[PDB]
């Protein structure tokens, strides 16, 4: 069961670039659901403030990666994809952000990649928007975790 | 709230 955590540091420089309307588009290293198992990252985006119905939020999107064990594992890719947005207050008083989705193995984002990275990812435009970071204490030491939980 | 699917290339 392949549970990875991206370590988003230098946030505060992500979100300047964001304001000053500079794209940010940034990927997760790839992580294994298992070894064996499947090779996925995360693709993370902060929409710029003039983008068409999205502007200022973040996109979260999960890609499937050419991983050592493909030609050893069933496709298309099956399973449940839990992204989480970790609010990083103490236990008592937290509330992460969260979305859980069932892949779809009819999609192009779930058969098995020809290049590094699939470039069809999968995931969520309007995630999160940007404002609702400070509701919580999403960002500490200037850094923003991104958990992917994979189940099958 | 629901996902969907996208292109990194924008389309």
């Amino acid at each position: 069961n392949g549970i990875y955590i991206w370590k988003i540091g230098n946030f505060g420089m992500h979100l300047k670039c964001q304001e000053e309307e500079k794209p940010v588009v940034i990927h997760s290293p790839g992580f294994y659901t298992g070894k064996p198992g499947y090779k996925l990252c995360m693709r993370l985006h902060l929409q710029l403030p003039t983008a068409q119905r999205c502007a200022n939020y973040i996109s979260l999107f999960v890609h499937t990666m050419q991983g050592e064990y493909d030609s050893h594992l069933p496709w298309p890719f099956q399973g449940t994809i839990r992204l989480t947005i970790l609010d990083q207050s103490e236990a008592p008083v937290r509330q992460n952000h969260e979305e859980i989705m069932d892949a779809k193995p009819e999609l192009l984002a779930f058969q098995r990649p020809t290049i590094p990275r699939n470039p069809k990812g999968f995931g969520y435009v309007t995630f999160m928007h940007l404002e609702a970071l400070r509701q919580r204490t999403f960002i500490k030491d200037d850094t923003l975790l991104v958990r992917c939980e994979v189940s099958t | 709230s629901s996902p969907t699917e996208m292109d990194e290339n924008e389309s």
